[PDB]
Formats: structure tokens, C-alpha cells, sequence
RNA sequence: CAAGGAGGUAAAAAUGACAU
RNA sequence: CCGGGCACUCUAACGGGACUGCCCGCGAAAGCGGGAGGAAGGAGGGGACGACGUCUGGUCAGCAUGGCCCUUACGGCCUGGGCGACACACGUGCUACAAUGCCCACUACAAAGCGAUGCCACCCGGCAACGGGGAGCUAAUCGCAAAAAGGUGGGCCCAGUUCGGAUUGGGGUCUGCAACCCGACCCCAUGAAGCCGGAAUCGCUAGUAAUCGCGGAUCAGCCAUGCCGCGGUGAAUACG
């Protein structure tokens, strides 16, 4: 069922189903469907229709999830755009932003290793 | 009622100065509890063995801290009289409480 | 080479301590360091006494001395000096009970450490190394030793080369136990630098 | 940078976190036990000398 | 230099069974030292193989195992940089390792979920003459076969 | 990250606050990141010292929980080769 | 998973606790 | 000219005159090999007979080694008119 | 009600074996020798001096255990177990020797040693 | 029992380092 | 837990205990093989212990010390930066690629050590880190700690997936004068690479390898996945 932007998960239990959601993950899953009231072992098949529309009412709104927050997330690195900070530049360069170690490692900021050689 | 307590790093000398006092309580008047041997409380610590920089391959020492304990009956000044200031150690610490 | 120290190695068995307190945490720290104060002020101004030990003892406050000589020369009966203020004068930083006794060693050719500060005093003197070595080492064995042996390393006689002199009579097995095996250092100081003599002295245990 | 500085590690003044550990024997920084007040080489020396009350090789 | 033999070692016997080769079994199941996970899955599957056949898993282990057993192995022996592949024979103790090992081993190759089945299938397989650990052991024996031109090297 | 505490050095907002009435110029140093970004005198622009020398950096809103020096790198990298 | 620090067995492996690990009833 | 140290003591000697890096009496001596290292626009030049010139063997390939003093040598790699990693270490 | 001697041991495990003369063949501790030791295959084992004797019940078991984990405990309650009817019948001394019920195993875990990584597993090294 | 006199002989594997 | 008792367990102090002494066989002897003998054996299993010497080995940055040099400075104080930089290369590792596995809940079983300028029970706020209280403990008394792998129950169902946790956004806590450069945790959201590794290369022969957690030193805090220790479960194989 479309509930945010997603509609894939079918037949596997709607507090793993929903986890398939930017902005769900596991702990905003089961608070999901505790407060709507709903049991989170069902089948995630088209269960009752009902269900279904508290369920989108209720999580697509409350919070920012999906294309929505993921634009308010890159905004918020667009933030340290301008005359911004060290950590602006960081993201700038393409390196690691907690000051950790570059001399080694790194990769998933800085990619696939290029090799010099001299 | 009288507890004592004698600590030491020496155990031939606790062993020893610790059953003197149990010579020195029973032949006074009184009914003794023998030398207690509570735990030793070992502190160990490890040095490298040289002055440079070699990691592997060292050498550790420890501090055992041993100790005994003993208790009289009657705190009667007739026991209480030898045990007041007949004190011979070697620097053996000693506690006397009574509880 | 690398041995391990013949008076560490025994310690508990053989050869007792030197500095024998109990103290726990907060206490240790403080007492070590004075301790340690005491034997280096000690040396200073007892050398030509020649010491073979500085034993201490403590009992709260009371802090007994006991200086081992082979000739207790500088004592000099009572109240001719040499030991009123100067046994005075470690409380200065101490103020406990500086009770300072002095011991005679009988023959100093079976103590280790005045054998080897016998044998650094030579160096500095200028003699020939190699037969002061053999001569310190036959007048230990000459005062009835088990057995004797003498290492002096490094720069001998001068002469840029560091070298090592050897010599051992009779018997000193280091690996033993049971070996009542005494053991002493020097540094003789030289206008060419500075060199260090061992000594093994040897006598029967089991 | 050896002798005035072994005399800010007895120092001790202005913030508590700017003191250190110091051995006193020697002027190390680093391995100084506070139980004895002394780097691990010092205190090696010492124990092999005896002066270490109570202290001994440990073999098990 | 082998101055010693190396004597063999000899195990405990199971529960309920008594067996001097079950444990052995269980041993290689055995991953990181938990025995009790090991031994668990054999008697699950000896469970198993009171299902699918009405025969005591005592004997379908057992012949399980002496169908998995290698008559001859190739041995690489000496001269030309040790170029030879000497035909051995295996010694009781060989056929007993690799009997065992070769089941443990096809039966984790199998497809099938859960560890109790694919060692009772495999098991069961192997009582036949059709497991994989069959395949291994059969496919050891065509490499004894094919040097019995220099098998006269022996040794 | 502070709480209850939530500092910025006394010496810089001495310095920053009694020239702070009524306006001022944009003369102003400092030696230390330590402190905090500080609302009013937005305006406004601090030389940060990096190490070696002391970075005119400027103020425009936008910042906050960045003190200062982190508009101050202290390295310069550039290029490595390339 | 001992390098999650959202189970019992990453928290236990970390040394801390937390929500997903309590100091114990 | 010479474009790149490997050694801080050397390259401290000839860029600030900084000479704590070497020794004392080696001063001048360090000094105008430098010079001659620094001038020279082929290996050719450094080539005095004092200087005791050879290409080092083995993993040290490509690189050169005049004496300074005793057992001791300033390393480096020349090429183009320049030498580089110059280093001062061990014979 | 009675006693037996009792004193099992095994790798930094003890165990205090007693046996009451009881057709109730029984347990002690927490719960069951079952209960207490379920799961467990190889828990079942302790008992097997009582299968090498003629011992199908015949004793009401009460054994205190204390130190390392299970097996090691379980090990221990075989030496008790033992050495209780080893001593109440001293003529089943002929059937511990044999079957080898009689032992402590020394067998103990092995001391950290410095510079190995932990006990034997050298640190691993490249020459290069 | 204890050996002398006879004959087929390894491979494919090169080099050397920086003051005496 | 009390009365009382201390024979069991334990604690730690000295002892006893095998020396192939006893049997068969081999041998000239030494010794070897085998057997009841017992907890144990033919150095029981591990430590501490490292000959004469070798490497112009290491180490003047622990310390001592000859010689050279520096002295309004090559010394001294301070704030800040840096040792943490990153197109890359190597070593030692940690975590994984999953179902003999992962998650959740319940429920057991250790040793060795550390703490009253600290360890902090039990309550209270808090999803939690943690904060407020506040008892006991100069500690085989009180506390750190519930050991974890295990067992029981339940859920995922083999798909980069409830595997995997990197990276990044946001919100917090604690130490600290202060954590931007550079601290550790906590919570929400992201969820990367990896589906088991080319040429090569390492460790271990019995409590061992493998796997599991625990303690300590340094330490305000901590970049510790390191080092030094502790015990839990516990293989395989050795023809040669
Ligand atoms: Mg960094
Ligand atoms: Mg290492
Ligand atoms: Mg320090
Ligand atoms: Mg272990
Ligand atoms: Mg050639
Ligand atoms: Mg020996
Ligand atoms: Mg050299
Ligand atoms: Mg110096
Ligand atoms: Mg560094
Ligand atoms: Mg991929
Ligand atoms: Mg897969
Ligand atoms: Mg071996
Ligand atoms: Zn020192």
C-alpha cells in the first residue's frame, strides 16, 4: 500500500514493511503502530483497508520522512555553503567530517582507492 | 570482644609475631581464636624489562599484602595487660578494635 | 649477555630486604621517597666510610637506620662530632625518630660492595685495570671465599675502544638459588668518562 | 626542556588538569606509576636492588 | 623428526549409544568449541532419520560412514622436484578422518536450511552410495587409480 | 557539548561588549575559537588566530554552535601532487 | 552484530548500556 | 640546485643556517658540499677528490653518495641539473 | 538425614557428593540434576560410576557444587560421586582404577603469557 | 656370517652493497 | 537469617607425596619397553632462571657520563596551532559477509583483581546516556558485576535482506577553565562497502587451537578494537 512515497514491502510483517521508509527505521516503526493501534506481526498483505489509512494518516504526517526531509537534510548541508565553517569545507574536499584519520582509510567519503605511485 | 588484625608484607614474620600473641593471650586468662588467615590482596604490576623499546618479552612483579586476624574473649586487664605495649614487629600494622 | 640481577633474583629466599616497612596506598609513595632521600644523603657525606648496606626500618614515626661499615673511623666517640648533628640533621626534612645505629662490617674483602668501590677508587687513581682486577679478586679469595669474580667495562685505561675486563677464581654459579651470592656496583668516574665495576662474592648455602 | 620542567610537574597551579605525573627518581612522564611515585624503569632498578619493601619477583 | 609416534588419541563415549565414533562425528559438527550445538543436530537428525526411513540411525551412520571410505588415496612422494603422485593404501585411522570429515563437509554443501537435515539426508544419502561425501570419496579413488603406473614406487 | 554551562571567554566579550554601545569598528582580535559565535555585534568581524597569523573572519547570522576558529582551518593541504 | 550499538550484544561488547541494554530489571 | 631533504638537520643548515641539526665541527664541511650539490648542473661537477663520489648498490639504485667525514655520507638522487632526498646518514 | 564423604573436583570446580541409602533416585541445589542441567547432553554423564556399579537408584543424591561452569561442575559431581562409594565400600575400589573414575585431571586453563597474544597463539609477523 | 675391488650421481636457479 | 557447631567447602602456613624405588623382559653398564602401585608418574603440566661470546645491534629522548657546540640565546614563560594533516603504499588488528545465524524476553554456572581526595547498594526523574537523593564499605563484611558463549520461549526464512554496521543529518549527556581543529557515550533518522577474499602469507600438538565474556595498570576524561592477566565451553591431526 502507497503509504508515504514507498509502496513495495508486501507479505512481511508491517513493523519491518514500514522500515523500508526514509525517516522510519525500527524505532519510530513500532511507535508507529502502537499509537495507531495496530498489530505489528500482520501480514503487511492489503490487510484491513482500515488499518491501512490510520497507518498512512498517521505516520505520513506527525513527522518529515521521504523526499521531504531528505531535501531537509541536503539543505542543511547546503547550510555550511555560503562563507561557512571547517565542517562545511569537509563536505566540501569530499573527506570525513568527525576529524578522524585520512592518512589511512576513509574510503566511504573518499571512494575507491586511485594509487599514485612514485 | 577484643578483634585484632595484623597486616604485613612478610608472611614468615606475620606467621610468626601473630602467634605470639596467641602464646601471650592464652597463658593470662583467656579463650583465643587462633591465627585467622584472611586472603592475601595481591597487586601485581607489569615493567617492560628494558630501558628502550622492547615490548615483547618483559618482567612483572607483585606486592602481597597478607592478612591475619585473632580474637579474645574477656577483655580482662590481666590479658589486656601483656597485650597493651609488649609489641615486638618489624613493622607489622596492627588494629585493635573491640565490637 | 643479559643476566638478571643476582639480589633481585633472590630477594625472598637468600638475601633479605633492605628497606623493610609496611605501609599501605597513600603512605607508600610518600615514605619511598624519603627513604630514598635518606640513602642519598646518606652516601654523600659517609663515603669514606665505605658502606656496604643502608638498612631502614619504620614502626609509625620511628624510622631506624642502620648503616653496615667495614671501619666505622668516622664516628668518633660521642660528642667528638661525626655523628651528633649528622645523625641530627636527617630530620630536617623528616623530624621523625632518627634513630641511626652503625655496624661493622668485619672483612670488607667479602663485602661486594667495598670490593668493587675498592677497585673504582683504582681506576680513578690511574692503575693498571687488568691487575687490580686480579689482585681484588685473589684478596677476596684470600679471605677465605667460596668463590670471586670482577667485570670492569668500557674505555679501560683510557684509549678510544670500549673494552671489558674479566676475572673469576673458584666458584660463582649466578643460576643457583641457594647461593648467598653478594653483589656490587660502582661507577668510577674518569676525565675520559665513566666506566662500572661489578662484584660477585661467593660462599656455600643449601 | 628537562629541568623546568620537571618543575611544573611539582608545580601544580592554575586548573587542576594541566597537573601530571612526574617520577621523582628520574624526570619521566610517561609509565609513572602513583603508587610508587616512579617510571617503570626506575622502579625495576630499585626492586632488583631490594629497596622496594615488600615487592619481589613474581613467577607462577 | 617425529622421535615419537605420536600415540592416538581416544575419546569419550556418547550418551546413550556408546559408540567410539559417534563422538568423533559430533567433534567435527563442533564449531568454536560447543559441543553442546554439535551434539544437539546429530541426535536431531537421528530424529530425522526415523522419519523419512524406519531404521535405527546406529546403523545408517554407520554404514554411512564405511560407504565414505577411501580403499586407496594418491600420495605426492620423491624425485624430479617430488613430481610422482604415488598410489597409498589408507590406513584405518586415514579412512575413519576422512570418512567423517568428507560427510560433515558435503553435508554443509547441501542446499537444504537447517543443519539437522542436511546431515541426515546426507547421512542417509551416503548409507546408499549417493551422497556428495560418496562423490569425494569415489573421485579419490579414480586418482589412485590413474597412477598405477608408478604405483611400483610405493614406499 | 554543554548544557547549563554554554561559555564564551570573558576576555573576548569584555573587549566585544564595552565596545558594543551605541556602535563601533571592526577592529577587534582574539586568540581563541573557546568562545562562542555571540548574537549581537553580528555585524561585525574577528580576527581568529589559526596558528600563524589572525583571520579576519565576518558574522551574517547563520552561525552559532560554531564558535569561531572553525572559520579559522589551521592547515592548508591544497593539493596533494595534483 | 558486537559493533551495533543499537543490541545487547554491542552494547555489552562497547561496555556501556542504554535503551537497548538496561542496567538490568 | 637542490629541490628536496630527507634529512631536517640538513635541510634546516642550508635553508635558515640552522646548525643545530649537524655536528659542530662539521659545519663548514656539510656546508660546501652543499653548495657544490646545489651548483652543480651535472654529476659530473660533483666530482672532487675529496668528495670520494659513487652510486650507491642494490635497493639504493639511482641514488649518489659524497663523504663528508669519517664513516658518514650525504645521499641524494640527482637528476636534470638537481638532486633530491638529501640525506645525511651512516656509511 | 546422612552422609557420605563428598569431595569432586575438576578444572576450578567443587563438588560436595553425598548419597542417601534411598530407592528415590534424586536431586540437590537448584532443582532437578535434570532441570538445573537441561539442554545439557553430556550433563548426564556424572552418573555413569553409578551405572558402573549396581547403583540403578538405589541412593538419593545431594550434591552442593560451586566454581567454573557447568561441565567442569559436572566432571567434579563424577570424582564425588566416586569417591563416595569408594569409600562406603571400600571393595569397589576394583572398578574406579580400571574405568578410570578416580582422577582430578589436572587438566587447568593455561596462563596468559607476555608477548604471545594469549597463552600459545603467537603474535604473527611479515619480515618485510 | 663380515666387504674389498667395480658404475650409474644433484638441479634450472645469476649477482653483491657502499670509511681500512 | 538466628541458636549453636566448624566435620565438609574454602582461606593461607608449614608439611607429607616417587626417587622408574616394586614386577616381567632387554643390556656390560647407563637406559629403554611393558605391568598392577596410586591423584600423580621414567624431567606430571606450566613459570622464574638465558653459558663463553656474536651482531662497531639497540639505547646520549629515562637516567649517568667523555668530547663538541649554544648562552639577552639552541635557555625561560605564556596564548594559539601542530603531533590527529591525506592522491597514495605496507604492518599489526577489530567488525562482518550470516540460519551449527540474527533480534527480543526469561533464566542459570566463573575466576582473577580494584575501590572510603573512591567503589557507589536501594529508591526517585528520565525512552536512554545520566541527574537528584542516599545506605553500607578503612573492605574473604559493603560496592564494582548481571559474567558471556549456554538453556527455555518466541519472532525473522535466506533475499544485501530483522545479515552487515560504515558514512552523514538532527537532538542530547558527562568529564573538563575549555572538547572547532581533536573526547567517550546516549537517542531518533540514515543505512555504505562487503555474498568469504589474486600472487602470496601466519598461528597453534591437550585445556592446547578455536570461541566467550571478566578484571587491572595508565587514567579528570579518552579515541583501548592495544597491552598485561582471569576463567567459561572445548576440537582436528601427526604415516612419516
Ligand atoms: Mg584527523
Ligand atoms: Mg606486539
Ligand atoms: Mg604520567
Ligand atoms: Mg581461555
Ligand atoms: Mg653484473
Ligand atoms: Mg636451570
Ligand atoms: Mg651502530
Ligand atoms: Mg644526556
Ligand atoms: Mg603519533
Ligand atoms: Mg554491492
Ligand atoms: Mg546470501
Ligand atoms: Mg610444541
Ligand atoms: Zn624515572
Amino acid at each position: 500500500a502507497r503509504i508515504a512515497g514507498v509502496e513495495i514491502p508486501r507479505n512481511k510483517r508491517v513493523d519491518v514493511a514500514l522500515t523500508y521508509i526514509y525517516g522510519i527505521g525500527k524505532a519510530r516503526a513500532k511507535e508507529a503502530l502502537e499509537k495507531t493501534g495496530i498489530n505489528p506481526a500482520t501480514r503487511v498483505k492489503d490487510l484491513t483497508e482500515a488499518e491501512v489509512v490510520r497507518l498512512r494518516e498517521y505516520v505520513e504526517n506527525t513527522w518529515k520522512l521521504e523526499g521531504e526531509l531528505r531535501a531537509e537534510v541536503a539543505a542543511n548541508i547546503k547550510r555550511l555553503m555560503d562563507i561557512g565553517c571547517y565542517r562545511g569545507l569537509r563536505h566540501r574536499r569530499g573527506l570525513p567530517v568527525r576529524g578522524q584519520r585520512t592518512r589511512t582509510n576513509a574510503r566511504t567519503r573518499k571512494g575507491p582507492r586511485k594509487t599514485v605511485a612514485g | 570482644k577484643i578483634r585484632i588484625k595484623l597486616r604485613g608484607f612478610d608472611h614468615k614474620t606475620l606467621d610468626a609475631s601473630a602467634q605470639k600473641i596467641v602464646e601471650a593471650a592464652r597463658r593470662s586468662g583467656a579463650q583465643v581464636s587462633g591465627p585467622i588467615p584472611l586472603p592475601t590482596r595481591v597487586r601485581r604490576f607489569t615493567v617492560i624489562r628494558g630501558p628502550f623499546k622492547h615490548k615483547d618479552s618483559r618482567e612483572h612483579f607483585e606486592l602481597r599484602t597478607h592478612n591475619r586476624l585473632v580474637d579474645i574473649i574477656n577483655p580482662n586487664r590481666k590479658t589486656i595487660e601483656q597485650l597493651m605495649t609488649l609489641d615486638l614487629p618489624t613493622g607489622v600494622e596492627i588494629e585493635i578494635k573491640t565490637v | 649477555g643479559n643476566k638478571i640481577h643476582p639480589i633481585g633474583f633472590r630477594l625472598g629466599i637468600t638475601r633479605d630486604w633492605e628497606s623493610r616497612w609496611y605501609a599501605g596506598k597513600k603512605q607508600y609513595r610518600h615514605l619511598l621517597l624519603e627513604d630514598q632521600r635518606i640513602r642519598g644523603l646518606l652516601e654523600k657525606e659517609l663515603y669514606s666510610a665505605g658502606l656496604a648496606r643502608v638498612d631502614i626500618e619504620r614502626a609509625a614515626d620511628n624510622v631506624a637506620v642502620t648503616v653496615h661499615v667495614a671501619k666505622p673511623g668516622v664516628v668518633i666517640g660521642r660528642g667528638g662530632e661525626r655523628i651528633r648533628v649528622l645523625r641530627e640533621e636527617l630530620a630536617k626534612l623528616t623530624g621523625k625518630n632518627v634513630a641511626l645505629n652503625v655496624q661493622e662490617v668485619q672483612n670488607p674483602n667479602l663485602s661486594a660492595p667495598l670490593v668493587a668501590q675498592r677497585v673504582a677508587e683504582q681506576i680513578e687513581r690511574r692503575f693498571a685495570v687488568r691487575r687490580a682486577i686480579k689482585q681484588a679478586v685473589q684478596r677476596v679469595m684470600e679471605s677465605g671465599a667460596k668463590g670471586a669474580k670482577v667485570i670492569v667495562s668500557g674505555r679501560i685505561g683510557g684509549a678510544e675502544q670500549a673494552r671489558t675486563e674479566w676475572a673469576a677464581q673458584g666458584r660463582v654459579p649466578l643460576h643457583t638459588l641457594r647461593a648467598n651470592i653478594d653483589y656490587g656496583f660502582a661507577l668510577a668516574r674518569t676525565t675520559y668518562g665513566v666506566l662500572g665495576v661489578k662484584a660477585y662474592i661467593f660462599l656455600g648455602e643449601v | 626542556a628537562r629541568k623546568a620542567l620537571i618543575e611544573k610537574a611539582k608545580r601544580t597551579p592554575k586548573f587542576k588538569v594541566r597537573a601530571y605525573t612526574r617520577c621523582v627518581r628520574c624526570g619521566r612522564a610517561r609509565s609513572v606509576y602513583r603508587f610508587f611515585g616512579l617510571c617503570r624503569i626506575c622502579l625495576r632498578e630499585l626492586a632488583h636492588k631490594g629497596q622496594l619493601p615488600g615487592v619481589r619477583k613474581a613467577s607462577w | 623428526a617425529r622421535r615419537r609416534r605420536a600415540e592416538v588419541r581416544q575419546l569419550q563415549p556418547d550418551l546413550v549409544y556408546g559408540d567410539v565414533l559417534v563422538t568423533a562425528f559430533i567433534n567435527k559438527i563442533m564449531r568454536d568449541g560447543k559441543k553442546n550445538l554439535a551434539a544437539r543436530i546429530f541426535y536431531d537428525a537421528c530424529k530425522i532419520i526415523q522419519e523419512k526411513t524406519g531404521q535405527e540411525p546406529l546403523k545408517v551412520f554407520k554404514q554411512a560412514v564405511e560407504n565414505v571410505k577411501p580403499r586407496m588415496e594418491v600420495r605426492s612422494r620423491r624425485v624430479g622436484g617430488a613430481n610422482y603422485q604415488v598410489p597409498m593404501e589408507v590406513s584405518p585411522r586415514r579412512q575413519q578422518s576422512l570418512a567423517l570429515r568428507w560427510l560433515v563437509q558435503a553435508a554443509n554443501q547441501r542446499p537444504e536450511r537447517r543443519a539437522a537435515v542436511r546431515i541426515a539426508h546426507e547421512l542417509m544419502d551416503a548409507a546408499e552410495g549417493k551422497g556428495g561425501a560418496v562423490k569425494k570419496k569415489e573421485d579419490v579413488e579414480r586418482m589412485a587409480e590413474a597412477n598405477r603406473a608408478y604405483a611400483h614406487y610405493r614406499w | 557539548s554543554l548544557k547549563k554551562g554554554v561559555f564564551v571567554d570573558d576576555h573576548l566579550l569584555e573587549k566585544v561588549l564595552e565596545l558594543n554601545a551605541k556602535g563601533e569598528k571592526r577592529l577587534i582580535k582574539t586568540w581563541s575559537r573557546r568562545s562562542t559565535i555571540v548574537p549581537e555585534m553580528v555585524g561585525h568581524t574577528i580576527a581568529v588566530y589559526n596558528g600563524k597569523q589572525h583571520v579576519p573572519v565576518y558574522i551574517t547570522e547563520n552561525m552559532v554552535g560554531h564558535k569561531l576558529g572553525e572559520f579559522a582551518p589551521t592547515r592548508t593541504y591544497r593539493g596533494h601532487g595534483k | 552484530g558486537k559493533g551495533d550499538r543499537r543490541t545487547r550484544r554491542g552494547k555489552i561488547w562497547r561496555g556501556t548500556y542504554g535503551k537497548y541494554r538496561p542496567r538490568k530489571k | 640546485g637542490i629541490k628536496s631533504f630527507k634529512h631536517k638537520g640538513l635541510k634546516l643548515l642550508f635553508e635558515k643556517g640552522v646548525t643545530s641539526g649537524v655536528p659542530a665541527q662539521d659545519v663548514d664541511r656539510i656546508n660546501d658540499r652543499l653548495q657544490a650539490i646545489d651548483t652543480a648542473t651535472e654529476i659530473g661537477e660533483l666530482n672532487r677528490q675529496i668528495y670520494k663520489l659513487h652510486p650507491l648498490k642494490g635497493d639504493r639504485e639511482g641514488y649518489w653518495s659524497i663523504t663528508v667525514r669519517a664513516n658518514w655520507r650525504i645521499t641524494f638522487q640527482f637528476i636534470n641539473g638537481d638532486a633530491y632526498i638529501l640525506n645525511y646518514e651512516d656509511y | 538425614m546422612e552422609q557420605y564423604y563428598g569431595t569432586g573436583r575438576r578444572k576450578e570446580a567443587v563438588a560436595r557428593v553425598f548419597l542417601r541409602p534411598g530407592n528415590g533416585k534424586v536431586t540437590v541445589n537448584g532443582q532437578d540434576f535434570n532441570e538445573y542441567f537441561q539442554g545439557l547432553v553430556r550433563a548426564v554423564a556424572a552418573l555413569e560410576p553409578l551405572r558402573a556399579v549396581d547403583a540403578l537408584g538405589h541412593f538419593d543424591a545431594y550434591i552442593t557444587v560451586r566454581g567454573g561452569g557447568k561441565s567442569g561442575q559436572i566432571d567434579a559431581i563424577k570424582l564425588g560421586i566416586a569417591r563416595a562409594l569408594v569409600q562406603y565400600n571400600p571393595d569397589y575400589r576394583a572398578k574406579l582404577k580400571p574405568l578410570g573414575f578416580l582422577t582430578r585431571d589436572a587438566r587447568v586453563v593455561e596462563r596468559k603469557k607476555y608477548g604471545k597474544h594469549k597463552a600459545r597463539r603467537a603474535p604473527q609477523y611479515s619480515k618485510r
